[PDB]
């Protein structure tokens, strides 16, 4: 159980500044040179930043150079960035890595799951959420009106794994986006088992369990 | 520095050879490294020092190269082999990533499975109507879904989604938004998605009554 646990993203507006935390436990962490990459959206993984067990060398990739700081500390475990001067792509999810021998001249061997970090001038809006009612039968939610992303959807409290479909999200004219996740069951259930699908949206803190 | 990859995008069959190449612009030895990223996921790393296999890693991944021409060859691809790989220089700082490299599986075509769903009344009482069109399971990716109200065709006023490709029997799956108000839905009695694919000898056409 290797671990690396990113924190602290969120809307922030243009100009502004962010600091990510990544909190490491399972290996060494004063042992090892850390990295920070990132990626936008559909786009592909951009390195950002590394430093070095004892913060002895740093290294930025042109891009930032001047807007970003990597810091670390060892007696928390603990791995930093400190973002300022934010654009819209900046936006981007952000990624801490270990890497897998002691020299920084090593791959990066174990990554976070990442921190979305979404550059605008727009407030969060919560969503509204929708039933989707109809051999096999298709039902589901429609996550619809929300900033920024993520929401993530289960159906019955996770007890519920195969036949479930949750569509990536679309932008709206109104500059909101909307989701629909959904699930194939029998046709024969529906009027004997319950289905609910349990939506979670921590940027504006709501989560619906909608009940179809 | 600058890392290229070629091809930037490949499709291939379950049991197929396929490779990818990395292109460093300087001489880098043998750090270089390799990361498999399934969508949805974060990255793993496959291969290091040009060669190296990562532990638990199946041996299918295989990488050779020096200096400045590298190469990752898959050499029997599975389906859960779906993903986006990057190759990545390690050596010295910057530690630049290739462009990376989308890569998509087989397979037969196979039909999609369709369903509608009207808007719900507590949505109406809202303001706006969602009209919802499901494929389910099909491939390819190309697909066609026509809205009908009232027999009209229906244009401007549909949003797509498309799953990205199931690791498990390699398919997508794809959701479409009707949206109009509360003024039109209630003007008509014929909502209906006309659903075209390969995998379709003719048209399927999904449909339901009220409004």
């Amino acid at each position: 159980e290797v671990q690396l646990v990113e924190s602290g993203g969120g809307l922030v507006q243009p100009g502004r500044s962010l600091r990510l935390s990544c909190a490491a436990s399972g290996f060494t962490f004063d042992d090892y040179a850390m990295h920070w990459v990132r990626q936008a959206p559909g786009k592909g993984l951009e390195w950002v930043s590394a430093i070095t067990w004892n913060s002895g060398h740093i290294d930025y990739a042109d891009s930032v150079e001047g807007r970003f700081t990597i810091s670390r500390d060892n007696a928390k475990n603990s791995l930093y960035l400190q973002m300022n001067s934010l654009r819209a792509e900046d936006t981007a999810v952000y990624y801490c890595a270990k890497v897998s021998y002691l020299s920084t001249a090593s791959s990066l061997d174990y990554w976070g799951q990442g921190t979305l970090v979404t550059v605008s001038s727009a407030s969060t809006k919560g969503p509204s959420v929708f039933p989707l009612a109809p051999g096999t039968a298709a039902l589901g939610c429609l996550v619809k009106d929300y900033f920024p992303e993520p929401v993530t959807v289960s159906w019955n409290s996770g007890a519920l794994t195969s036949g479930v479909h949750t569509f990536p999200a679309v932008l709206q004219s109104s500059g909101l986006y909307s989701l629909s996740s959904v699930v194939t069951v029998p046709s024969s259930s529906l009027g004997t088992q319950t289905y609910i699908c349990n939506v979670n949206h921590k940027p504006s803190n709501t989560k619906v369990d909608k009940k179809v | 520095i600058q890392m290229t990859q070629s091809p930037s995008s490949l499709s291939a069959s379950v049991g197929d050879r396929v490779t990818i190449t990395c292109r460093a612009s300087q001489g880098i030895r043998n750090y270089l490294a390799w990361y498999q990223q399934k969508p949805g996921k974060a990255p793993k790393l496959l291969i290091y020092a040009a060669s190296t296999l990562q532990s638990g890693v199946p041996s299918r991944f295989s990488g050779s190269g020096s200096g400045t021409d590298f190469t990752l060859t898959i050499s029997s691809l599975q389906p859960e082999d779906v993903a986006t790989y990057y190759c990545q220089r390690y050596n010295r700082a910057p530690y630049t990533f290739g462009q990376g490299t989308k890569v998509e599986i087989k397979r037969t075509v196979a039909a999609p499975s369709v369903f509608i769903f009207p808007p719900s009344d507590e949505q109406l009482k809202s303001g706006t109507a969602s009209v919802v069109c499901l494929l389910n399971n099909f491939y390819p990716r190309e697909a066609k879904v026509q809205w009908k109200v009232d027999n009209a065709l229906q244009s401007g006023n549909s949003q797509e989604s498309v799953t990205e490709q199931d690791s498990k029997d390699s398919t997508y799956s794809l959701s479409s938004t009707l949206t109009l108000s509360k003024a039109d839905y209630e003007k008509h009695k014929v909502y209906a998605c006309e659903v075209t694919h390969q995998g379709l000898s003719s048209p399927v056409t999904k449909s339901f009554n009220r409004g």
